[PDB]
DNA sequence: TACGTAATATTGGCCAGCTAGGATATCACAATCCCGGTGCCGAGGCCGCTCAATTGGTCGTAGACAGCTCTAGCACCGCTTAAACGCACGTACGGATTCCGTACGTGCGTTTAAGCGGTGCTAGAGCTGTCTACGACCAATTGAGCGGCCTCGGCACCGGGATTGTGATATCCTAGCTGGCCAATATTACGTA
DNA sequence: TACGTAATATTGGCCAGCTAGGATATCACAATCCCGGTGCCGAGGCCGCTCAATTGGTCGTAGACAGCTCTAGCACCGCTTAAACGCACGTACGGAATCCGTACGTGCGTTTAAGCGGTGCTAGAGCTGTCTACGACCAATTGAGCGGCCTCGGCACCGGGATTGTGATATCCTAGCTGGCCAATATTACGTA
């Protein structure tokens, strides 16, 4: 038989081909990309839930990740951030 | 007339003020920087009075402890004399930096 | 034990240096030939001075009583 | 336009004062002009959060609320002013 | 899907369900794990971005822990994100103080 | 006994416990048992707190506690110290402390 | 007439009167308290929250809050909180 | 019975290779066991939390998971190994 | 024979050791020392070997920046060798110590 | 008989070369390097199944918005006074310098247990499938906890009198240097053989 | 005329006295402190209305408890190194010791603006009500993402030459000491006044 374990590896290795066509990368490298990921997240995702939580909100919108975002990240790493998080968002509600 | 040796004010100073509470940064300066600093975020920004007092027990809070820190490092270098380099050692392991 | 002066003296005489003695060594050696007194080093500090400003001791290294000086001959 | 000239009056006696609650003897004459530069990194990292809390709020007062919420989220908690 | 939708190559559906199974809210957004999907993608190829560089400085095709360390550790903004985070097998950067160098 | 507190035999409110602990997002559901204990453990280090700066209060001729006892208190425990190490108590203050190298010989 | 802000204040002077009965508390003293109590709480719910989420429980049960207890407080300080806390679930579970 | 005589396997060596990383030129002699003594507390804080998490799940194999938890708990997050 | 001054293989050796990532403990004696801490805390426990490996890739790091900074506290004090009272000022700063 | 002139012997003073202490350039040896070959295993790709994502549909409720209230944030002014400022002055601190002892690093050889690949043995991790004790969700019941209101005892604030610590000044004791006195040695003169 | 002895003078050494410096002890001065008096106001209690907690009933699913599967943790085993260890040796580093200049403490007079408290103005915080767009939830559906399998090129390992850095030696540079050379002075003997 046979356990399922999810992870992140496809996405970062279809990310990895965009920005660098012609490198791969180790398991090892590859099981840090996955716990960078799930961290990230987490982080956002506290935030997000505690801003919601403050202002007495039921829900965690697209607003509250951008807030999340701009609290976690520093500067110009929020700065393209809020940009592809506005901009996918843009285009999936264009596309509904 | 009279002259009291230099550290002997000093030390009584650090008793003094290691018994008080109260804030040691004058009220008024501080509440100017604290919208100084506000305004190159964001214009036009209102306060609550308590918002000033809790950055300015904060900010007070963590001066001291980082004078503490410094104090260490200073003697650290056989030194009695707090300098710049202190500080920035302090912070640096802190994490800081 | 002889004056603190001959202690210095004889401290220069037997250390056949090529810089006479400096205050650490002519201060090492009375602790180790003479039965000296607590209060040895400021009485050794007091006669280089003292004999660097008679002529009896010159200097070959430092400025005044820390340095490395040689009996005048 | 731009705003300057404003931490000066976090004084010379004013960081001599912190120093003594922080058992500081002798204080070399440099440390002031560096004591304000780190003032004014951590009210500026603190403030940043405050804004950007204020911000998504919809409000135009930064509230004491803000701030605790700042200062918690950088490690340096605060108790006596809500929370 | 809602990746193409949105363009991105992480995957909206996985971030929905989690952050509804994670105990965050009551209630999430459509926006929500379209806008952290993209998040998450981004950093993501600012640092894959970083390391293969590192990795080519390091005449390699493929990226090991070192080069994400590398990179990490060499990023200003990346190394504050990561302030107190440790990266299995990467390292330190080389750097000896002044003093200790021979003159 | 009406009341959850009752129930538990304590003096921190079981109910509101409960409720903080659902309108938190800590998890689908909240046992029973969670925000007794929890209360409890509250009431335990409230207590504690209470109890050592009382104590400052009265080494200090006072009938109330402000701040500064529960500074002295906290900073003078070293538990209590380290629960609270990343905390600041507004005008709390500091602990006297003069290093020795400072003293005059 | 002014919106209803909660507190545990009523509970804190409880205590302090089993503790202390003839002791008063300040404001800024209470503030403090509040926040303490707050503090905690939040800190033992969220180790909770996470230990449920690592062990793919839907529930916080008791026994999720005494582990918090004991990764959360130091040594004689958990041992304490442990039984106090066991105490009452002990009671509530009988009554 | 008491458990004792294994913190010396962490050889001078060893504590030099780290300091060597560490960028450290000259060590002196008394380093050595201040450095066993440290190592054990970080030691003994990672892993007692870990086994409080293992505890919890009812079983007797302390996972890498549990070790990531504490580690995380500590303020000392470690990437590449369930993270 | 041939002697190097004093300093030059500590250089070599630190321009070595932060080039590799490798782990610089002899993984058994670290493993039998995470056996011995453990048992104090419960009887009869079995370790992955990944949890062993993760608890030294965690405590090697952590010596090698403490390291760092007692290197700092050093150099503070004008000295080029590091003493335990430069570990004990690092870790009373980092909030350690007390 | 003494003094002067000329001559010989001993002592005195200053200068030069040689020796010791230094830095720069060149030579030799060792360590980190690098390059083309070689095998070895995990990166990475396809494959086909399956479970989590998607679409299409219902229902209820969170919060976006609009309208209204009244809190408290802001501005501004005059007056009191404590705090800030800047300047004078000198102590004690930091740093620059020398200097001495051994605690360090380096480099041998001998001693050891870490590392590896090996087979063998099974605790216990981890997945399924049953079912019931437990918690969500609900309306109806009600009493704990809230704000509003009020008041007086605790304490902040001040002015009078007290205890402890630090600094300065004066006195006493110890050491050093100089001067005086006594003893010993040498030289000269006188007397005797 | 020569030699020996005695006496006198000069020089050196030792002892005693006086002066100067350093250390210790005592006294005074100032700061914090300890004390009731006194007046302002916030802790804390009483009240009564309300909203969040309690009560009892349905109903659904999480998880405990059991039963089975096999993964990974673990144990003893025996060679082959490379890493640990213990030691010889000596240098560069740490620290102790002293010395000098000025930066930083203390105190004073003058200058500046914080704080107070009292007034007057509205932005906007925060709370209500209405209605709907949005997200939870369920049933059905489908392909994205998973593990299992495979194979092959990226990279670890290694042996055989190359480059750079560190350490040591030899050539050129300055200041200090002893000896050498030259000259002076002091003593001697003879001749002349």
């Amino acid at each position: 038989r046979k356990t399922r374990k999810e992870s992140y590896a496809i996405y970062v290795y279809k990310v990895l081909k965009q920005v660098h066509p012609d490198t791969g990368i180790s398991s090892k490298a590859m099981s840090i990309m996955n716990s960078f990921v799930n961290d990230v997240f987490e982080r956002i995702a506290g935030e997000a839930s505690r801003l919601a939580h403050y202002n007495k909100r039921s829900t965690i919108t697209s607003r509250e990740i951008q807030t999340a975002v701009r609290l976690l990240l520093p500067g110009e790493l929020a700065k393209h951030a809020v940009s592809e998080g506005t901009k996918a968002v843009t285009k999936y509600t264009s596309a509904k | 007339p009279h002259r009291y040796r230099p550290g002997t004010v000093a030390l009584r100073e650090i008793r003094r003020y290691q018994k008080s509470t109260e804030l040691l940064i004058r009220k008024l300066p501080f509440q100017r920087l604290v919208r100084e600093i506000a305004q190159d975020f964001k214009t036009d920004l209102r306060f609550q009075s308590s918002a000033v007092m809790a950055l300015q027990e904060a900010s007070e809070a963590y001066l001291v402890a980082l004078f503490e820190d410094t104090n260490l490092c200073a003697i650290h270098a056989k030194r009695v004399t707090i300098m710049p380099k202190d500080i920035q050692l302090a912070r640096r392991i802190r994490g800081e930096r | 034990h002889p004056k603190y002066s001959d202690m210095i003296l004889a401290a220069v005489q037997a250390e056949k240096s090529r810089s006479g003695s400096s205050r650490q060594s002519i201060q090492k050696y009375i602790k180790n030939h003479y039965k000296v007194g607590e209060n040895a080093d400021s009485q050794i500090k007091l006669s280089i001075k003292r004999l660097v400003t008679s002529g009896a001791l010159k200097q070959t290294k430092g400025v005044g009583a820390s340095g490395s000086f040689r009996l005048a001959k | 336009k731009v705003l300057r000239d404003n931490i000066q009056g976090i004084t010379k006696p004013a960081i001599r004062r912190l120093a003594r609650r922080g058992g500081v003897k002798r204080i070399s004459g440099l440390i002031y002009e560096e004591t304000r530069g780190v003032l004014k990194v951590f009210l500026e990292n603190v403030i940043r959060d405050a804004v950007t809390y204020t911000e998504h709020a919809k409000r135009k007062t930064v509230t004491a609320m803000d701030v605790v919420y700042a200062l918690k989220r950088q490690g340096r908690t605060l108790y006596g002013f809500g929370g | 899907t809602r990746s193409s939708r949105a363009g991105l190559q992480f995957p909206v559906g996985r971030v929905h369900r989690l952050l509804r199974k994670g105990n965050y809210a009551e209630r999430v957004g459509a926006g929500a794990p379209v806008y952290l999907a993209a998040v998450l993608e981004y950093l993501t190829a600012e640092i894959l971005e970083l390391a293969g560089n590192a990795a080519r400085d390091n005449k390699k095709t493929r990226i090991i822990p070192r080069h994400l360390q590398l990179a990490v550790r060499n990023d200003e903004e990346l190394n504050k994100l990561l302030g107190r985070v440790t990266i299995a097998q990467g390292g330190v950067l080389p750097n000896i103080q002044s003093v200790l160098l021979p003159k």
